[PDB]
């Protein structure tokens, strides 16, 4: 999963 | 003073997520508020903006909400509590936007609208003096040392690039648009  | 009515609801709103998510799991959550995943979710239209509320790790909440709390706050008491909320519904929708097309759906996190707020208080002071917003010269430094580390990954954590740029340039833009 990406982190903003 | 304290945090104004939109400021606020964000804050309760990304902390109810972030409790349910550790209940729930992670996964079960995204399954609910991740930008759409298959093409029998492109109707919910709530998920082009819930990806903003979800957070992965402490660190991560903590620091969005931090810088939320300070620059929302200070857009919605200056500016107005509708001025925030256009900021943040397009910051969320194009940051989201360019995420899932560089990398798919599987994301979340403020920092798309956190990035735009950077921005935007940043050019807004620079370009307009006369509006009362800026961001003052420490925070400039704390905000560039952030954006960086995303950048570089230099939070041990994987990054949506493309999220926090599209949300600075958002930011930017609506300053470049407010300051005429």
């Amino acid at each position: 999963v990406r982190h903003a | 003073e304290r945090a104004g009515p939109v400021t606020w609801v964000m804050m309760i709103a990304c902390v109810v997520v972030f409790i349910a998510m550790q209940i729930l799991g992670d996964q079960e959550v995204m399954l609910w508020l991740a930008w759409p995943f298959d093409p029998t979710l492109k109707f919910e239209f709530w998920r082009y903006f819930t990806h903003a509320l979800m957070h992965f790790s402490l660190m991560h909440i903590l620091f969005n909400l931090l810088w939320w709390w300070y620059l929302g706050g200070a857009v919605e008491k200056r500016l107005g509590s509708g001025k925030l909320i256009v900021i943040t519904l397009i910051s969320a929708l194009l940051s989201g936007y360019v995420q899932q097309k560089f990398s798919g759906p599987w994301f979340g996190g403020l920092s798309g609208v956190v990035y735009a707020l950077m921005g935007y208080v940043w050019l807004r002071g620079e370009r307009d003096p006369q509006s009362g917003i800026y961001l003052q010269r420490g925070l400039i430094i704390f905000a560039l040392i952030w954006i960086v580390a995303g950048w570089f990954d230099l939070f041990g954590m994987s990054m949506a690039n493309g999220a926090h740029i599209a949300g600075l340039a958002v930011g930017l833009a609506m300053a470049f648009v407010d300051s005429l």
